[PDB]
RNA sequence: GAUGUCGGCUCAUCACAUCCUGGGGCUGAAGUAGGUCCCAAGGGUAUGGCUGUUCGCCAUUUAAAGUGGUACGCGAGCUGGGUUUAGAACGUCGUGAGACAGUUCGGUCCCUAUCUGCCGUGGGCGCUGGAGAACUGAGGGGGGCUGCUCCUAGUACGAGAGGACCGGAGUGGACGCAUCACUGGUGUUCGGGUUGUCAUGCCAAUGGCACUGCCCGGUAGCUAAAUGCGGAAGAGAUAAGUGCUGAAAGCAUCUAAGCACGAAACUUGCCCCGAGAUGAGUUCUCCCUGACCCUUUAAGGGUCCUGAAGGAACGUUGAAGACGACGACGUUGAUAGGCCGGGUGUGUAAGCGCAGCGAUGCGUUGAGCUAACCGGUACUAAUGAACCGUGAGGCUUAACCU
RNA sequence: AAUUCCUUGUCGGGUAAGUUCCGACCUGCACGAAUGGCGUAAUGAUGGCCAGGCUGUCUCCACCCGAGACUCAGUGAAAUU
RNA sequence: CACAGGUGGUCAGGUAGAGAAUACCAAGGCGCUUGAGAGAACUCGGGUGAAGGAACUAGGCAAAAUGGUGCCGUAACUUC
RNA sequence: AGGACCGAACCGACUAAUGUUGAAAAAUUAGCGGAUGACUUGUGGCUGGGGGUGAAAGGCCAAUCAAACCGGGAGAUAGCU
């Protein structure tokens, strides 16, 4: 209700930019090693968008080492330093899970020019 | 469980239930009152008062709207020319529920649906 | 499966003791017409809370 | 209970005998009677005559 | 999500190519095994002149799966296939020299640092 | 030691700054008013009675209002019973804040679960299914075998067998207290407590430790 | 004048002659690890290959993969592979019909629960004036498992190899309870794509039917694979066992008098039910303070007047529910629908304009539509009534006022 | 071996593991030459075994859509005793 | 039995389709002689299902799967 | 050309489920086999009980078959209940 509402406003992040599903997308998350927290960068297309409020996520699928990855981000979790919008792709789908079954050429999605 | 759920199955499938709402919805229209089960005009309530909201506002768009949800001019005409306008003030509850018995063949509840302005 | 042993005319009547119908409390009269009326129902002659709902 | 075991009877009764030595680890089976007792006889004559070849072969080898 | 009867690819230079989970080890009626987990495994398809060959019987640890791991803040990673790093049967090190593939941090532990160090990415 | 009684407002997450995500379920802890203290000398326990929240007046009972009334406090929508330890004492008419569980680390909480109706023995007792196919006339989910062939020559009493589900009186057990807002009357607890979103819920700090 | 049977499945329950975990004695017990016996039944006590198999062997696990009873538990719970009819064939016996604890291929598993029993859920009356709540706890049930790592400590022990007891922390497996914040499933009540055909006069736009026609997404709810939590600590009395003091029996002696320890077993401690606990308990609060007549004259019956507290009924209903029941609400109202705003999902409606020969694309445009969600809103429906329930509540004896 | 009791014979193949299957062996309890012997392409709702695909068959079940079951009105059995 | 059974001959529209298959329709005929609610277990008939993929079982039973036309190409063995 | 191939009508009946006081004294649903032939079907005829007919199962001969049904011998006989 209003009370959770509020809980959850005061969570929320601030800035997170716009994204629509099919963008490729780096998300430079916080990684500890031991006692070093350092940056690294996932980047890939942006396959599916559930906004939920503070319970707002996104999945981004890459290719890396020849095996396909997708990682789902909660969107204002602290562990998401950044997301940066690096290509604006054209789909008509709000969930790309087509994507999963396509490979090299035939997995390639037209840039958004406008 | 049907925990949080909305909507009567009436002993029927989907399509049957709608296609029997949509007759009934345009029978209301057009006699502006009819007698049907408690139960029936309970959910006939949902089915035809978006209606009138819907042709509370005329535009090409929304009669074509109210076709496909009443595949029928005459309702269609007569929502979007004359219940409409008649209902324009009315928040919401253009129609009410008179409780009217038991039908003699089945020992039903029955109701009388009927537009308010009537 | 069936009873081994035929049940009684006692053992029916106390099945029998839940089976009885219970009246109506009491009916309501219409503030107009004074006919008496199932409450929350429209009268025989089509009146509710006074007016007259259902002409006939 | 023995394979095929064709009745009540022998569908019920524990007619089989198997008898292992445990430190050579052979095994003789015998099912071929009605009776128990009789099973056990035949297997344990098995079970000797095993232990005899076996003891054969070593000292044939 | 791996039991027994389920089919992994193999993420070393072992040599193996398809290996079968026939145990997960670790405890009584102990259904599934996630990235981190060692289970048994027979190989099922090998390269000619690998070290390993087909229908041995040794361990493994599962690197990537399909149900994914799920991380503190309640992301999820997930792969698009089953696989796993031959491990010797006694000593448990390793039988590969190098690793194909990204793994995860779930990995990292002090007795599977081998396979971080050498792993393409730590994701 | 007492407890309150609150709310289930709802489940929430709190992100905190090390990214771990904690699940909270939120119960509004109104300011509980103690209605009557009960005492070895006239009721031969130590307990209070608190009321919480408001209520209808066309609502309330006469015989109600009247225990209200001695109490001097406003009718609430129940009365729950909390006994009383050897040093704690109340007094009627004191109203108790969601700060009792400022420093209370663990807490019990204790509600109506949700009401699964009648069930079955696959959801009510865990029992396994028979085999879909091969040959089952009938039999997918029903319970088997319910006894012995003449010893006993009866069913056992306290054989798990199909009924009612739910609606029953759950307590779950050292929740941690992630925060006790006591400005906004809430109380956020980590994981999941019983009943259904606008239930009761009676929380006592832990009793296990 | 019929007690259905091997194995499997589902569900079990008890015994202890204990497989693991617990406690101990002796050891040909250095430690680790065992052997053997005693106490202990709280919990726990594999998945596969082969075979109809039981059994068994084998593979790989586990702390362990216990032994048994229960019509070798359980077919008015399931199966039907084996066995057990009728068909057929092989080997063998017989001249033959046929036969085989020989084999081989095929071959109908009914029952709507009356009673007891059990799992749930109501109605009646009782509990001594009626009523609304909160309790107490006699009693009953649930639960009780365990691995691995680290510290102690490479310490004690040991020639080395190896390697502790006691105590502490962390993290798992299996099991159980709850919940849906997350990750997912479902979502024929939301959106979109598309095939055939028919219809809405036609175009455009829609609808019907084809498993929701086929699909792609997806809200609420429900839900697991998802994620919180639990087993305990402590206490009492003990088992085997260990003792102290101590005679009978100048010694000795755990015992005879007296005293102390001692286990997952017992009684508690934790969770739930629970006053029909007829031994029907306790506390708080609310309501009712009229007259008259008869009889067989009493815990008697009437007559009038009075109808309280509260309940029930009816209606709107609910994460409550088979029906009952339980909860919320009934105009002095947010109970349900509608409506309004938001969110969510789908993914840029239609119409119009432009580009293109055209399919189509672009702009208007993140457009249109949007269930069960959230926040509001009396527009619709929750009717004034009526109904049930009474009028101060027995006797005896105490104590106190009197 | 539709034949072999012993017997899950032994050896080889396949499997992590194979009383079944396949290839041999010959010790044929108790094969054998028109109550035919041994082969055999094609064929078979024929028996056994193996693999790929596929999957709720299963780990381990969840949700949904309909028809009953449940409640109300009407009619109204049965075995058994 | 106003019973999901059995019963020979004749007629043969449209669209798609090879078709008398199948889907939707025409002419024509019907909604099947108990209804109304609810939306528990369980049974029946379907839909979908994370990860796995025969671990199920006597046995892949059942389900899932494959499925058209044209072209390319196609093994042992063979009575060709 | 073909006791040829695929597949409706048509004829059949291999598997499962349902039903088992059934919708049905043998069926329904989903699949399954043949489908120019030793095919299938209408009408009529012929074969009669120790007889018929049987691509053979002791199958079929009016829901009856190791000897049909109806009537008679007949109140067969029953050391049995
Ligand atoms: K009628
Ligand atoms: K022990
Ligand atoms: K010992
Ligand atoms: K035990
Ligand atoms: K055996
Ligand atoms: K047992
Ligand atoms: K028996
Ligand atoms: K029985
Ligand atoms: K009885
Ligand atoms: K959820
Ligand atoms: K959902
Ligand atoms: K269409
Ligand atoms: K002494
Ligand atoms: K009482
Ligand atoms: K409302
Ligand atoms: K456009
Ligand atoms: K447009
Ligand atoms: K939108
Ligand atoms: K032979
Ligand atoms: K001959
Ligand atoms: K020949
Ligand atoms: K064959
Ligand atoms: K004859
Ligand atoms: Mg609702
Ligand atoms: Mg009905
Ligand atoms: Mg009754
Ligand atoms: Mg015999
Ligand atoms: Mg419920
Ligand atoms: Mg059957
Ligand atoms: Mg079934
Ligand atoms: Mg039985
Ligand atoms: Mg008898
Ligand atoms: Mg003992
Ligand atoms: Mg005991
Ligand atoms: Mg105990
Ligand atoms: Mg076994
Ligand atoms: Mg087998
Ligand atoms: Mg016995
Ligand atoms: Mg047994
Ligand atoms: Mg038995
Ligand atoms: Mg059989
Ligand atoms: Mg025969
Ligand atoms: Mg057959
Ligand atoms: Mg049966
Ligand atoms: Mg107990
Ligand atoms: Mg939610
Ligand atoms: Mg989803
Ligand atoms: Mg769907
Ligand atoms: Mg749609
Ligand atoms: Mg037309
Ligand atoms: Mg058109
Ligand atoms: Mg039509
Ligand atoms: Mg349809
Ligand atoms: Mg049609
Ligand atoms: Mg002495
Ligand atoms: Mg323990
Ligand atoms: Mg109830
Ligand atoms: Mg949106
Ligand atoms: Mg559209
Ligand atoms: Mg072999
Ligand atoms: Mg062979
Ligand atoms: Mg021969
Ligand atoms: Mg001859
Ligand atoms: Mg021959
Ligand atoms: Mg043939
Ligand atoms: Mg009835
Ligand atoms: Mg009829
Ligand atoms: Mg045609
Ligand atoms: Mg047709
Ligand atoms: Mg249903
Ligand atoms: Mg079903
Ligand atoms: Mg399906
Ligand atoms: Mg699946
Ligand atoms: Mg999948
Ligand atoms: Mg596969
Ligand atoms: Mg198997
Ligand atoms: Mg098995
Ligand atoms: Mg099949
Ligand atoms: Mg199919
Ligand atoms: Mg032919
Ligand atoms: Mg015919
Ligand atoms: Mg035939
Ligand atoms: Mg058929
Ligand atoms: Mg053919
Ligand atoms: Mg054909
Ligand atoms: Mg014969
Ligand atoms: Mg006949
Ligand atoms: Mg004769
Ligand atoms: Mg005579
Ligand atoms: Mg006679």
């Amino acid at each position: 209700s209003n009370i959770i509402k509020q809980l959850e406003q005061e969570q929320m992040k601030q800035d997170v930019p716009s994204f629509r599903p099919g963008d490729t997308v780096e998300v430079k998350v916080w990684v500890v090693e031991g006692s070093k927290k350092r940056l690294q960068a996932f980047e890939g297309v942006v396959i599916a968008i559930r906004n939920r409020g503070l319970h707002s996520a996104f999945t981004v699928r890459k290719i890396s080492n020849g095996e396909g990855v997708e990682r789902v981000f909660q969107t204002h979790s602290p562990v998401v330093d950044s997301i940066s919008v690096k290509r604006r792709g054209a789909v008509r789908k709000a969930k790309l899970y087509y994507l999963r079954e396509r490979t090299g050429k035939a997995a390639r999605i037209k840039e958004r020019l406008n | 469980m049907r925990h949080r759920k909305s909507g009567r199955q009436l002993n029927r499938n989907s399509s049957h239930r709608q296609a029997m709402f949509r007759n009934m919805a345009g029978s209301l229209v057009r006699h502006e009152i009819i007698k049907t089960t408690l139960p029936k005009a309970k959910e006939l309530r949902r089915v035809v008062e978006p209606l009138i909201t819907l042709a509370k506002t005329d535009s090409v768009a929304n009669r074509r709207l109210a076709f496909a949800r009443t595949r029928d001019n005459e309702i269609v005409a007569k929502l979007f020319n004359e219940l409409g306008p008649r209902f324009a003030s009315r928040a919401g509850g253009y129609t009410r529920i008179l409780k009217c018995g038991f039908r003699a063949g089945d020992n039903a509840p029955m109701a009388y649906i009927e537009l308010v302005d009537r | 499966a069936v009873q081994q042993n035929k049940p009684t005319r006692s053992k029916r009547g106390m099945r029998r003791s839940h089976d009885a119908l219970t009246a109506v409390t009491s009916l309501s009269v219409d503030k107009t017409s004074g006919e008496k009326h199932l409450r929350h129902h429209i009268t025989a002659d089509g009146y509710y809370r006074g007016r007259k709902v259902i002409a006939k | 209970r023995t394979s095929g075991a064709g009745g009540q009877h022998v569908n019920r009764t524990e007619s089989a005998v198997r008898i292992t030595h445990i430190p050579t680890g052979i095994v003789t089976q015998c099912q071929n009677d009605r009776s128990q007792h009789k099973n056990k006889d035949q297997a344990m004559k098995q079970m000797k005559a095993k232990l005899y070849e076996l003891e054969m072969q070593k000292k044939n080898a | 999500m791996i039991q027994e009867q389920t089919m992994l690819n193999v993420a070393d230079n072992s040599g193996a190519r398809r290996v079968m989970c026939i145990k997960v080890l670790g405890g009584s009626h102990r259904r599934y095994a996630g990235v981190g987990d060692i289970i048994k495994i027979t190989i099922k398809e090998a390269i000619p002149r690998g070290k390993v060959k087909k229908g041995d019987v040794l361990k493994a640890v599962v690197v990537r799966t399909k149900k994914g791991v799920r991380r503190p803040d309640g992301s999820v990673i997930r792969f698009d296939g089953n696989a796993c790093v031959l491990l010797n049967n006694n000593s448990e090190q390793p039988i590969g020299t190098r690793i194909f593939g990204p793994v995860t941090r779930e990995l990292r532990s002090e007795k599977f640092m081998k396979i971080i160090s050498l792993a393409p990415e730590v994701l | 030691m007492i407890g309150l009684v609150g709310k289930k407002v709802g489940m929430t997450r709190i992100f905190t700054e090390d990214g771990v995500s904690i699940p909270v379920t939120v119960i509004e802890v109104e300011a509980n008013r103690v209605t009557q203290v009960k005492d070895l000398a006239n009721d031969g326990y130590r307990a209070i009675q608190v009321t919480t929240g408001a209520k209808k007046a066309n609502r309330v009972t006469k015989p109600e209002a009247g225990h209200f009334a001695k109490a001097g406090v406003e009718a609430g929508r129940g009365l729950w019973e909390f006994r009383l330890a050897e040093g704690e004492e109340f007094t009627v008419g004191q109203s108790i804040s969601v700060e009792l569980f400022a420093d209370v680390k663990k807490v019990d909480v204790t509600g109506t679960s949700k009401g699964k109706g009648f069930a079955g023995t696959v959801k009510r007792w865990n029992f396994r299914t028979q085999d879909a196919t091969h040959g089952n006339s009938l039999s997918h989910r029903v319970p088997g075998s319910i006894g012995q062939n003449q010893t006993p020559g009866k069913v056992f009493k306290g054989k798990k067998m199909a009924g009612q589900m739910g609606n029953e009186r759950v307590t779950v057990q050292s929740l941690d207290v992630v925060r006790v807002d006591a400005e906004r009357n809430l109380l956020l607890v980590k994981g999941a407590v019983p009943g259904a979103t606008g239930s009761d819920l009676i929380v006592k700090p832990a009793v296990k430790a």
